[PDB]
């Protein structure tokens, strides 16, 4: 139960929701349901519309709005009293209006970027407002008292799909992989949860003609975000060092354990993070799922995920050594929060 | 009796063998085609100058028209992977109007993306030069606003020296097509390109112009399996 | 001492490196059946070539080398002689054979399909491995390659190449140094057509790199394997006294390693690469 | 718009009476009945037969109810009757046509039919007069692209497309007699019954819908897919089928519950479902991949009873003989593999 | 319109007897293995007479 009230100022036009956690599984979305509860004591504007806005931020280039007008009966649509809903207006009494919003797929998960110290006023990212109003017209400037905002989120769970096991091989490159020098690193599944470690195994072989320094470990954040056209972003999350030991025909077979979490990266500048209510202390960001993996067409920010295995041979010499000389492969996977 | 069975069973399968060795010698030689569009797109006289048999420098070369094409394209994409190209006609002066250019985008973006048509290289051709040189002479419409796109792709720098143009008509021209460019370079296979070219509604040309198009498609599969290129 | 010992281990190395390579491209290509190509056919005859010497060459000469007393007798030297020119001409010319099969393949796209068919294939295969046939078993084994070697060949224990110069001459021309200008010919043409065609995507689509990093691997590791050996032919057979037996079979050696090279150069692409790794379990 | 708001209650009533009933069969699933069942022996057929004659990709095959003749089509022009037992040919046909996607195998072993893009779908008359077999009677076929026919006998065949329609023809007048109509879009394959009077047919809607063919209700909708359905084939007690996915999944259904069964799936498996099978008993439920592999799943079990191999492209074909003797794959690479 | 025919299609699988999924399944599984001791592609290679090999 325990329906969250805002309790709009000057004591009117208090509004109710229910779970202000709305889940986006892979498709298709809870609808934002509850009920507004409007006082007829007054009926100046004699008109009161409920909006919910995708504003993107860091202003407010908006993604997507709705309006609803709720005063009248608004005989248009009639959608079912929630199953909320129909103890809702009992709880509530003569003036409990009810209130939905059917939203298609339209924005990406609320992921909100990490702002920078000295460089932080408010929230920067996409969030969902739910803006009420009391408003004769249609765009008038009510702001005042009588405006009411509720910040909810939409968060995508884990599927029940742990897919392949993603694997790579490289075999050649620019005076480095010239005898056999193969990488057949590989991952364990596809579906990993906050704060468990993920591991990786390598199995290079080394039976070229020259040799291979120390590995290096490292897991990508590839956050796709940008509003005007596009961009394309990539931090670090975790990495780990490695051993000089690997001799030319020695297939190394080291496995290592890397854990991303956030007690270290917290300085770092552009790193997603998952929806903050009020400047609260989140998680990392959760990988979204990329338009149903069929359009791969997207109007807002992306957060995925990708480990990488960089390779170094310290060449020796004059011998054509300088030149482009390592040899890397990259595991994408998807990190998500279990439900 | 059972061995005379076999006996002829045996003879019947070195004639059908046979039979079917001359089909495959003949069938190697021609290679497929398909002929693309978005309906009204322009592909009139392309498909005539849904068998189309043609055999151009002692080389024989057939386009497939789709036809209809109601919904669904990829139920009949997972057959036409054993082309050579995919001679996919584009409208190209229906800038204003629907969007038809963006939805040939779309589809386009459609084709190329699709994975059992991720090595198959596919041929432009922006149709309608001349209706679109009548279209941007007045320029009663806005010449790309209606694809908004256009704030920045002014001067690509590739020298259009055609004569009897204009520099409104080649910035256009230049935008249109790398509307395409850009879809064709997203994806980094390697092994399936892009090829767009200028057609018109008198052309007398593109019985050449496909033909190399082809063969350079044959020689780039052939460099990308040699690891020369 | 240690310099016998020395080489008795990388004779070794380099026997169980060459046929080991060689068997497994033979194996992968007759395992799986998307293996069987029109230049795998070339690259299948190639790889028996340089296989069966491995295994009726290379022990025979590490043998003589180590115990210099071909015991095997005077006729197993003439037979192994003879296998020894008909295996090293064959890898030659198979190298000529699949480069100017890539030639017409870029050359002649169009005409490539229809004109190079299984039987032709076969065809042009048996029409090498018969000429390296006639110019290896021919004359060394009806002897008319041959006056300082007259008592040796007499004597049943030396088996010492001693060619006169007529036969010299013909076989160089014959293995090497004609199918190194096919070769060189075919690879420039080729190198030409791969520059227009980066010409050509650099104009269109833009916004010597690649062809240098595999021409290289494909004309030159043959070239420094094998060009010193068959000018030191020319050059101890034109003029006495320049050149030793030492250095003679140094430069012989370092020829023979392109042969357990060359399944690397000709297979390292990912489509048998695959059937490469199904081998492993 | 008060007529398409009805219209829309109206539905929503009938989907919500419609789960209810197939959710009041939930007296059990199959894993309280998964019990008491041996584990099937590991199943490692071995290719008995490679038939190596077709110049491009394979589609579909028929087995002769002989369990001898088998047909194949391909985008080559030629329609093969081959000889499982001796692995030979017996009549290769030129198609008017070089894309196809379908054939069939008369169950008197006279005819075989064909069709593709062609929209049209050619009878052939094997029993000829004295020669080649020749086109017997084309029929006028639909508004959109042949993707499976099936004959009900050598008198009357029944042929899925592409225009969200399939028909009942009639091969004597060459007109359709009925035809079912209800999709939404593309039907990708269909698939009768033994008592060859009701037969089904999965289309890009993902929803199995089973047919009479008598006036041509469809009586049960099998819906329950994400993905469109790519190949159906009833059980051969003719009481169940199950529809293979894009979705990787292979959901089988039961005509008397009316609801999924089953679904199949690995966890490992990504790819999508390219053509389904059973055996005699059904125990064996077969299925190719689009991962060049074939999988054959329990029936009861949902495990699989081992892997295929050997072609190396999509398996665009799988059937059983009528005696459940051997079963046979085709794809892409122009090999048809006999797996025993 | 659609919506008319679609009504139409419902209402025939409207008044459908369906049974119970245990019997159903019961059904199923217990006739189908009992006519099972014939499958060849199970069980393997019945006998010598295996035509194939
Ligand atoms: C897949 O790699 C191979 O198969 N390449 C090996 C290889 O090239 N290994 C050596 C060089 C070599 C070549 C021929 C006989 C013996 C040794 C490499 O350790 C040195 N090489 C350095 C190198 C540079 C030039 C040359 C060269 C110069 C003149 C004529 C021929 N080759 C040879 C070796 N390194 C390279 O990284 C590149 N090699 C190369 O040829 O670079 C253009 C690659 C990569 C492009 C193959 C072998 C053919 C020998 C197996
Ligand atoms: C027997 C011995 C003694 C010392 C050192 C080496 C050897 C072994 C030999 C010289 C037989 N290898 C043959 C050599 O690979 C070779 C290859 C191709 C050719 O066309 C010729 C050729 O020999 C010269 C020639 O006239 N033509």
């Amino acid at each position: 139960t325990r329906v969250f009230k805002k309790a709009s100022p000057n004591g009117k036009l208090t509004v109710y929701l229910g779970k202000r956690d709305f889940v986006d599984h892979i498709d298709l979305v809870d609808p934002v349901d509850g009920v507004v509860l409007v006082d007829p004591e007054y009926l100046k504007e004699r008109r009161v519309y409920v909006t919910l806005t995708c504003a993107f931020r860091y202003f407010r280039k908006d993604l997507f709005v709705a309006n609803v007008q709720s005063f009248p009966p608004a005989p248009e649509d009639k959608k079912p009293l929630t199953r909320l809903q129909e103890r809702l207006i009992k709880k509530l009494g003569e003036h409990a209006y009810p209130f939905t919003f059917e939203i298609p797929p339209n924005l990406p998960c609320s992921v909100t970027l990490q702002p920078g110290p000295e460089d932080t006023g408010k929230a920067c990212g996409v969030d969902y407002e739910v803006k009420a109003f009391c408003a004769e017209n249609l765009e008038e400037k009510i702001h005042k008292r009588n405006s009411v905002r509720l910040v909810i989120r939409k968060v995508q769970y884990a599927p029940e799909r742990p897919g392949p096991q993603p694997t790579a091989e490289t075999t050649r490159q620019f005076l480095m992989s010239d005898k056999p020098l193969h990488l057949e690193a590989s991952l364990d599944k596809e579906i990993y949860y906050h704060g468990e470690p993920i591991s990786v195994n390598v199995h290079v072989t080394n039976n070229t003609n020259k040799t291979v320094k120390k590995i290096k470990i490292s897991v990508r954040q590839y956050a796709d975000i940008c509003l005007f056209n596009t961009a394309q972003y990539k931090c670090p999350v975790a990495m780990e060092e490695a051993d000089d030991t690997v001799a030319p025909s020695s297939t190394f077979c080291k496995v290592y354990t890397l854990t991303p979490f956030l007690a270290n990266n917290r300085e770092k500048r552009g790193l997603a993070l998952d929806g903050k209510l009020k400047h609260e202390d989140t998680n990392l960001a959760s990988s979204t799922l990329l338009r149903e993996g069929a359009n791969r067409e997207i109007l807002g920010i992306i957060v995925s995920y990708k480990v990488k295995v960089k390779l170094v041979v310290s060449r020796g010499g004059l011998l054509g050594d300088l030149a482009s000389s390592d040899v890397a492969v990259e595991l994408p996977f998807t990190l998500m929060h279990p439900k | 009796d059972q061995r005379n069975e076999e006996k002829a069973q045996r003879e019947a399968n070195k004639k059908i063998e046979k039979q079917l060795q001359k089909d495959k010698q003949v069938y190697r030689a021609t290679h497929r085609l398909l002929l693309l569009g978005a309906g009204e797109s322009g592909k009139s006289t392309i498909v005539k100058q849904f068998e189309t048999k043609f055999q151009v420098d002692k080389v024989n070369f057939h386009m497939f028209d789709v036809g209809g094409q109601r919904d669904e394209r990829r139920k009949w994409i997972q057959c036409f992977n054993d082309v050579t190209a995919i001679i996919f006609v584009v409208a190209s002066s229906s800038y204003n109007m629907t969007n038809r250019l963006q939805e040939a985008l779309n589809l386009f973006k459609s084709i190329w993306n699709n994975r059992w048509l991720r090595t198959i290289s596919v041929i432009l051709f922006l149709n309608k030069q001349d209706l679109l040189a009548e279209k941007v002479l007045a320029g009663k419409s806005k010449i790309e606003d209606y694809f908004p796109e256009f704030a920045r792709y002014t001067t690509p720098e590739d020298a259009t020296p055609e004569p009897g143009e204009d520099p409104r008509v080649t910035r256009a021209k230049y935008f249109i097509r790398d509307e395409f460019l850009r879809i064709s370079t997203a994806s980094g296979d390697g092994r399936h390109y892009c090829y767009p070219h200028f057609t018109c509604a008198v052309d007398t040309e593109n019985i050449r112009r496909v033909f190399n198009d082809c063969r350079d498609i044959i020689q780039r599969m052939h460099l990308r399996q040699y690891e020369l290129l | 001492e240690v310099w016998v010992v020395g080489m008795g281990i990388v004779m070794s190395l380099i026997v169980l490196a060459i046929v080991f390579g060689n068997v497994l491209v033979i194996t992968a290509i007759a395992k799986f059946e998307r293996l069987q190509t029109v230049t795998n056919y070339f690259i299948t005859s190639l790889a028996c070539a340089d296989l069966v010497m491995g295994l009726a060459v290379v022990p025979f000469g590490a043998a003589h080398i180590l115990m210099k007393m071909w015991t095997f007798g005077n006729f197993w030297c003439e037979f192994w002689t003879s296998i020894d020119v008909l295996c090293v001409t064959a890898s030659i010319e198979t190298l000529c054979v699949i480069a100017v099969d890539r030639y017409f393949a870029i050359t002649s796209p169009f005409k490539y399909q229809s004109l190079l068919t299984k039987n032709k294939a076969r065809v042009i295969i048996l029409m090498v491995w018969i000429v390296s046939g006639l110019t290896s078993f021919l004359p060394i084994q009806m002897h008319w390659y041959r006056q300082e070697a007259i008592n040796c060949y007499a004597n049943e224990t030396c088996c010492d190449f001693f060619t006169n110069q007529a036969y010299a001459i013909a076989s160089s021309i014959v293995s090497f140094y004609v199918p190194l200008v096919i070769m060189v010919f075919v690879y420039s043409r080729v190198f030409q057509e791969a520059k227009r065609q980066l010409q050509k995507i650099d104009k269109s689509e833009g916004r010597e790199h690649k062809a240098l990093r595999t021409l290289s691997v494909i004309m030159g590791t043959f070239t420094l394997c094998w060009l010193p050996f068959f000018i030191v032919n020319i050059v101890h057979v034109i003029q006495d006294n320049l050149i030793r037996k030492e250095v003679y079979i140094l430069l012989n050696w370092i020829g023979y390693v392109n042969s357990g090279f060359n399944p690397l150069i000709y297979c390292r692409s990912p489509d048998f690469r695959i059937a490469f790794q199904e081998l492993l379990c | 718009q008060s007529e398409l708001d009805q219209l829309r209650q109206e539905a929503e009533q009938l989907k919500n009476q419609i789960r209810d009933a197939r959710k009041a069969c939930a007296d059990a699933t199959l894993s309280q009945i998964t019990n008491n069942i041996d584990p099937v022996g590991r199943i490692q057929m071995r290719t008995r037969r490679t038939l190596r004659g077709h110049l491009a990709k394979i589609y579909a095959m028929h087995w002769g109810t002989d369990s001898r003749l088998l047909v194949s089509a391909s985008q080559d022009g030629k329609l093969i009757i081959w000889d499982s037992y001796t692995t030979n040919k017996v009549h290769a046909i030129p198609l008017r046509s070089s894309w196809v996607m379908t054939c069939a195998y008369a169950p008197s072993g006279n005819y075989v039919a064909c069709g593709g893009l062609d929209n049209i779908c050619s009878i052939y008359n094997l029993k000829t007069r004295e020669g080649n077999v020749r086109v017997s009677r084309e029929l006028a076929g639909h508004t959109g692209y042949l993707s499976c026919c099936r004959f009900l006998d050598d008198n009357q065949i029944v042929t899925s497309s592409g225009d969200t329609t399939c028909a009942l023809w009639d091969i004597e007048t060459g007109q359709q007699t009925t035809t079912f109509t209800g999709h939404t879009g593309d039907v990708m394959s269909l698939s009768l019954a033994p008592d060859t009077r009701l037969f089904v047919s999965g289309a890009c809607d993902a929803s199995a819908k089973l047919w009479d063919v008598r006036e041509g209700m469809c009586r049960q909708t099998f819906t329950g897919h994400e993905s469109d359905i790519n190949a159906i084939c009833f059980f051969p007690n003719g009481n169940a089928f199950a529809t293979g996915s894009d979705d990787a999944t292979c959901r089988l259904f039961d005509l008397r519950a009316d609801q999924e069964l089953m679904t199949y799936s690995h966890d490992n498996i990504i790819c999508g479902i390219t053509s389904v099978s059973f055996s005699k008993s059904g125990r064996l439920l077969l299925a190719g991949y689009d991962d060049f592999n074939c999988n054959v799943w329990d029936a009861l079990k949902a495990d699989r009873a081992g892997v295929l191999a050997g072609h190396d492209n999509r398996v665009s074909c799988l059937g059983v003989t009528d005696d459940g003797m051997a079963v046979a794959t085709g794809s892409w690479d122009s090999f048809l593999k006999i797996w025993n | 319109a659609q919506a008319r025919k679609l009504v139409e299609q419902l209402k025939m699988e409207a008044n459908i007897d369906r049974i119970k999924v245990s019997k159903a399944a019961a059904d199923l599984m217990a006739y189908c293995e009992a006519h099972a001791k014939e499958d060849p592609l199970l069980t393997p290679v019945p006998a010598s007479e295996n035509p194939f090999r």
